[PDB]
């Protein structure tokens, strides 16, 4: 019967799912806040660039 | 992809005669064409240019008048229609095809021409020097000169590179001043400013040893070098 | 000299222009303001609507100067104002007939020949067809500014001699006549007449899909009201310009034209009032404010 | 602009030029979207009219029409398989002769007509079969399946009235288009004729609307 | 037997829900609640781009950030150069039914598919100056809906079918497939360095995908109703998901959970597509009421609006430099806006 090796595969894959290492939520806010305060001189959308220098001038 | 030529022979002055062209192998009316000629011992010189679709025409100061250029699409051939001969039209003509859009390469491939004979705000291209002996295994370098930048304000520079060997058409090294053509090795390089340009052989081997020319493409017309000779 | 006795015109058009201008300036505005921020529908329709309505408010803003010379009998200003108050009087009041017209022909053509009109009904011919019209009714006022028209009280485009009425008046009659009145009459009956024709049949509809008898009562009211309010004025005219070349011998046909002619112009004007209630304010779309 | 800018710009105007050619029939098709069951008679409909997702493009008088056959391939329920909303109708096959799966073609039918991405697409109905269905009622009544038949089951005009009621009442209250019906054989010759006069009568209607006459 | 799977797989859930709870220490917005603001982001249209005869449908930028290919449903697809408007190629399918595209980050090949489940390739550049099919690929039982390049010779596409699959072009035979979701998959997006990438399906899932074994490593749920849209952030460490239900949300994969909603009281319409910007401070959404809006991606704040479309916004992009935005709509008109 295809329906209980169905269940066992279902089961083996919640069981490899549930058994990954974690980190904490504050963590991964200070990377993304770090990442983005340190790239922000280099958006020509959030900081635009003079009419000199684009290139749809 | 091949054109074969034909309509050459012998005249006499005042005459007139018609110059056919067949293409082979690719979309003959995707590309626009040029005739080009090069004089008994001398070197190459643009004649005449007809565009995709037959919108523009160009000619030369020296056969304005005279000359005439025309394709025959269905049939893939070209046509020049020559009248009121004279001495020095004595020559052997080529046929180019060119095709250009954001990107291209528009001299890639060349004919094989035929034998006719018969009983300023142009910019000028040095070539200073005309031959140089050299030795495999070592480099070779060869420069030339403009007497207007060539640099355009999109940021462009136009300056191609040919080389012909004896006995055959030319072909095409470098356009632009900087990318390698298609199937051609990597020991050639090309590099320049404004004014001044250089091309460069690392590892000179056999199958190198000919005439090199160079041409401008800012603005009609077509001007071409005097070529360097490069011998073993 | 046949005796006729016209001195009740200048208190005849005084008045009831006036109720013209009252009516006019108020309705043709609110037209304006439904279709500029009310509707938010753009098709070839609107494009019609909305030249017809501005042609028929500038017509609305010349009357002031009509009703005070002719109250007052004194026009102290010259030659220009009255030639150019004139002239924008007769272009904005035959616009108007080209523009009415122009609908005419679209509905004939989108409710006659439903398949070979996919590619013939575009916005952009519709704004051509609009610079044409404009054009044509702009430079065909060309030869207002080439007579003399004034003539302590200054009249104006009154009194003038018989020999101008048959050396350039003429002419310009019969260049409006033609150009102006005779093809769009026969347009508008002809299309309309088709159109009746065809959504009056048992197989050209979806057995009794929508109420068809409004839609034929309002195609029948737009062209009683248009051969109504246009026609006598202009067979009037014709018979003016006939009298004052001096055509018509018999007093008792030139008595009854003098004194007719002032009693048409009168129907012609209150067109004016009647356009932004039938065409608009009745359909059920624009019927939704 | 120097020269070759010059060359690609015309090389544009050239492709601009093929685009506004092919422009011209694109604005000017009439597209159908054609539906039926797996014993109808579908194929022989479309052989005797001389005509994955299959289509037909054909021609009548002078308008060009294509036929968009999706071959049973309906299965997607709604999440966006329902890109057929330029369409000007929906051309249904129904085996009336079949009593037997006349339920389950108008489940089929209702499950349909009641999208809301078809709300200004028109519904034609061929009933299909018509002679055997002579045959059949005269021997097997009606009303062994339905019982809200009323009138005598020996009697075509009463079945047919029943079957043409049963198969309206589904639709929605909304009326902005109409249901048209036929009761054709499974081969006849005013087919092409009965399609035409129904999609003009969906223009003319629309067009009422357009013109702020209605 | 199946009875003790079923309360196995029970336990399981309650385990990661637990676990997903114990980590959450602090929220998102208590972290970025002392930082100053965008402040007010205004765009002007620099470019139109006309020529489609019908609605677009899909559209990808090159990565030289100069040009576009575009597919409509008139059966057509465009190659266009952005600086000067001027057209490059036009390509006419075999098949008009068309729902995606996508351009070689070498720039020799592009790709398209649809309804007709087949996934076609094209070479732009050979000896005869004419664009001509490089290959088709079948096996697929249900009609494609994204495809992105991996080399030019490997392929990732999702089907209909709750499928995905990786292809190797140079053979035609598939080389891994990806199985597991119940629904319908919508869209995929590739990581940065090109080692995983993510799904969504209608099932009101999401799921991680590892390439070079063929396992799904996580599942995120959260959301109500169908994903029609998804993208990573620019470092590969989070990614936006949209939804027909109008809320996006922002899923992180190290904390495993979810941080971030944007909605708004006045939106009550589905989203068609995400994208982020080159530092990832902006996150760009396209709705189904021809409208575009910038939110702050650190605060959830509403920074600027696009508009000027007239049917629909269907697909958005974002250049590899992060110097122009463009849109294309049902109106058959794509837009440029810097
Ligand atoms: C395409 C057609 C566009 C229509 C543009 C028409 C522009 C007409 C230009 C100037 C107006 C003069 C039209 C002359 C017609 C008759 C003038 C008139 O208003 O009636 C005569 C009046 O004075 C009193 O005449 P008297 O009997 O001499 O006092
Ligand atoms: C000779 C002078 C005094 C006559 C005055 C000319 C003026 C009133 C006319 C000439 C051209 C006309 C315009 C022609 C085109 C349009 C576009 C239409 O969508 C709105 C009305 C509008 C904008 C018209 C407004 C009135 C207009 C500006
Ligand atoms: C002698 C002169 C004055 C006759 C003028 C007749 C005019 C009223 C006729 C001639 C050409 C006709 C137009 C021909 C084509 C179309 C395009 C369609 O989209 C709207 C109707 C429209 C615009 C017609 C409107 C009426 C029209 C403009
Ligand atoms: C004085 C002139 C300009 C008046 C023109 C009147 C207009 C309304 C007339 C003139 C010629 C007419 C066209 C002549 C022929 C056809 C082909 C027919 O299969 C559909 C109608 C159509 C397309 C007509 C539409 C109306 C039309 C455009
Ligand atoms: C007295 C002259 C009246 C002027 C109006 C009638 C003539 C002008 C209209 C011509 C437009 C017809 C077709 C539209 C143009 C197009 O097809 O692009």
């Amino acid at each position: 019967t295809a329906s209980i090796a169905q269940a066992r595969k279902l089961v083996e894959q919640l069981k490899m799912e549930a058994n990954i290492d974690r980190i904490k939520v504050s963590k991964a806010a200070a990377d993304l806040m770090a990442y983005c305060e340190a790239h922000a001189k280099e958006d020509p959308l959030l900081t635009p660039v003079p009419a000199s220098e684009n290139p749809f001038r | 992809v091949q054109l074969v030529e034909s309509g050459g022979g012998l005249v006499q002055p005042g005459g007139s005669r018609k110059l056919s062209c067949s293409a082979s192998g690719f979309a003959f009316s995707s590309f626009g064409m040029h005739w080009v000629r090069q004089a008994p011992e001398k070197g190459l010189e643009w004649v005449a240019y007809i565009s995709s679709g037959s919108g523009t025409i160009y000619y030369a100061d020296t056969v304005k008048g005279r000359f005439t250029i025309s394709r025959d699409d269905p049939k893939n051939t070209l046509f020049l229609q020559m009248t009121s001969l004279r001495s020095e039209d004595t020559a052997m003509y080529y046929c180019v095809r060119s095709i250009y859009y954001y990107g291209s390469s528009p001299f890639d491939f060349w004919g094989q021409g035929t034998t006719l004979t018969v009983s300023s705000a142009d910019i000028v291209m040095t070539q200073a020097t005309s031959s140089v002996p050299v030795t495999p295994g070592e480099s070779v370098s060869i420069s030339c000169r403009s007497s207007k930048s060539l640099l355009h304000s999109n940021g462009n520079t136009y300056l191609y590179w040919f080389l012909q060997r004896p006995g055959q058409s030319p072909q095409l090294l470098i356009y632009r001043m900087s990318n390698l053509a298609s199937g051609v090795p990597d020991r050639f390089s090309g590099s320049g400013s404004g004014t001044a340009f250089t091309l460069t052989i690392s590892r000179l081997e056999a199958e190198d040893v000919g005439v090199y020319y160079c041409m401008q493409h800012l603005e009609y017309p077509l001007t071409f070098g005097a070529g360097t000779k490069l011998e073993l | 000299h046949c005796f006729y006795n016209d001195s009740f015109k200048y208190t005849l058009y005084g008045c009831m222009f006036s109720m013209v201008f009252v009516l006019g300036l108020i309705s043709n505005c609110v037209a304006i303001y439904i279709f500029a921020c009310v509707l938010k529908v753009r098709n070839e329709t609107t494009t019609y609507m909305i030249n017809l309505a501005m042609s028929d408010l500038l017509f609305v803003f010349t009357l002031p100067f009509r009703i005070f010379y002719f109250t007052t009998r004194n026009w102290p200003f010259g030659d220009l104002l009255c030639k150019i108050s004139v002239m924008l009087f007769y272009t904005n009041m035959y616009g108007s007939i080209l523009f009415l017209t122009c609908i005419s022909v679209d509905r004939f053509l989108a409710i006659v020949y439903p398949f070979k009109s996919k590619t013939l009904r575009t916005k952009r011919n519709a704004k051509i067809v609009c610079t044409g019209v404009w054009l044509t009714v702009i430079g065909g006022s060309a030869p207002a500014v080439f007579v003399q028209s004034t003539h302590a009280s200054r009249a104006c485009f009154e009194n003038f001699p018989e020999a101008t009425w048959k050396t350039y008046l003429s002419r310009i009659v019969i260049f409006i006549e033609i150009v102006g009145f005779f093809i769009p009459l026969i347009l508008n009956v002809t299309c309309s007449s088709m159109v009746l024709k065809t959504l009056t049949k048992p197989v050209t509809l979806s057995r009794s899909k929508i109420n068809k008898t409004k839609v034929l009562k309002m195609i029948f009211v737009h062209l009683i009201i248009f051969c109504f309010c246009f026609v006598p004025y202009n067979i009037n005219l014709i018979l003016y310009s006939l009298v004052r070349t001096q055509t018509f011998v018999n007093c008792s046909v030139v008595a009854a034209v003098r004194t007719m002619y002032p009693i048409t112009l009168c129907i012609a004007v209150s067109n004016c009032c009647f356009d932004p209630i039938v065409y608009y304010f009745t359909s059920d779309t624009i019927q939704n404010s | 602009v120097s020269a070759e800018d010059k060359a690609a710009a015309e090389r544009s105007k050239e492709i601009d030029k093929c685009l506004s050619r092919e422009k011209t029939y694109v604005k000017r098709l009439v597209k159908i979207l054609l539906l039926g069951a797996d014993n109808s008679g579908k194929s022989t409909f479309l052989k005797q009219m001389r005509i994955g997702i299959h289509e037909y493009d054909f021609e009548i008088k002078n308008v060009p029409f294509k036929m968009v056959d999706v071959g049973g391939q309906r299965s997607e329920r709604k999440r966006w398989f329902e890109c057929f909303d330029s369409v000007t109708s929906i051309l249904f096959l129904v085996d009336s002769s079949d009593f037997n799966r006349l339920t389950e073609s108008l489940n089929d039918f209702e499950t349909i007509v009641n999208n809301r991405v078809f709300s200004n697409v028109s519904i034609i109905l061929f009933l299909n079969k018509t002679d055997l269905l002579e045959e059949k009622v005269q021997i097997v009544s009606i009303k062994d399946y339905f019982l809200e038949f009323e009138g005598d089951p020996h009697c075509l005009r009463d079945v047919q009235k029943f079957l043409v009621e049963c198969f309206r009442n589904k639709r929605r209250d909304q009326q902005q288009k109409p249901l048209y019906h036929h009761f054709t054989t499974a081969i006849n010759t005013e087919n092409a004729r009965l399609i035409f006069r129904d999609v003009k009568d969906t223009i003319l209607h629309d067009n009422l609307k357009q013109l702020m006459l209605q | 037997e199946l009875d003790q799977l079923r309360q196995e797989a029970e336990q399981l859930k309650n385990q990661i829900r637990d676990a997903r709870k114990a980590c959450a220490d602090a929220t998102l917005s208590q972290i970025t609640n002392n930082i100053d603001p965008v402040g007010r982001i205004q765009m002007r249209t620099r470019r139109t781009l006309r020529g489609h005869l019908a609605k677009i449908y899909a559209m990808h930028w090159g990565t030289d950030s100069r040009l576009l290919v575009s597919a409509s449903q008139d059966g057509k697809l465009i190659i266009w150069d952005s600086y000067t408007t001027n057209k490059v190629h036009a390509i006419p399918l075999r098949s008009s039914w068309v729902m995606t595209c996508a351009y070689a980050p070498s720039g020799n090949y592009v790709a398209c598919g649809g309804l007709d489940n087949i996934c076609s390739i094209y070479n732009l550049k050979t000896r005869e100056g004419n664009v001509r099919v490089s290959r088709e690929l079948a096996g697929h039982t249900g009609y494609l809906s994204c495809c992105r390049f991996l080399d030019d010779n490997q392929i990732v596409t999702s089907s209909g079918d709750t499928t995905c699959a990786l292809w190797d072009i140079e053979t035609g035979q598939q080389t891994t497939t990806f199985t597991g979701h119940t629904g319908d998959v919508m869209s995929l997006s590739l990581a940065p360095d090109t080692r995983l990438f993510v799904s969504g399906a209608c099932d009101a899932s999401a799921k991680l995908w590892d390439v070079r074994e063929g396992m799904c490593r996580q599942t995120f749920t959260g959301h109500e109703s169908d994903i029609n849209a998804i993208c990573f952030f620019p470092n590969g460490n989070a990614f936006a998901t949209g939804s027909d239900d109008a809320t996006c949300r922002l899923f992180d994969l190290r904390a495993d959970q979810e941080l971030m909603t944007y909605s708004h009281d006045n939106i009550i319409c589905g989203i068609t597509s995400v994208s982020f910007s080159k530092s990832g401070r902006l996150l760009l959404a396209g709705y189904d009421d021809f409208n575009c809006n910038v939110w702050d991606a650190l605060k959830a704040d509403r920074a600027g609006v696009l508009a000027g479309h007239d049917n629909r916004v269907s697909c958005l992009g974002v250049t590899d430099d992060g110097m122009a935005v463009a849109t294309g709509s049902w109106d058959s008109f794509l837009k440029i806006w810097n």
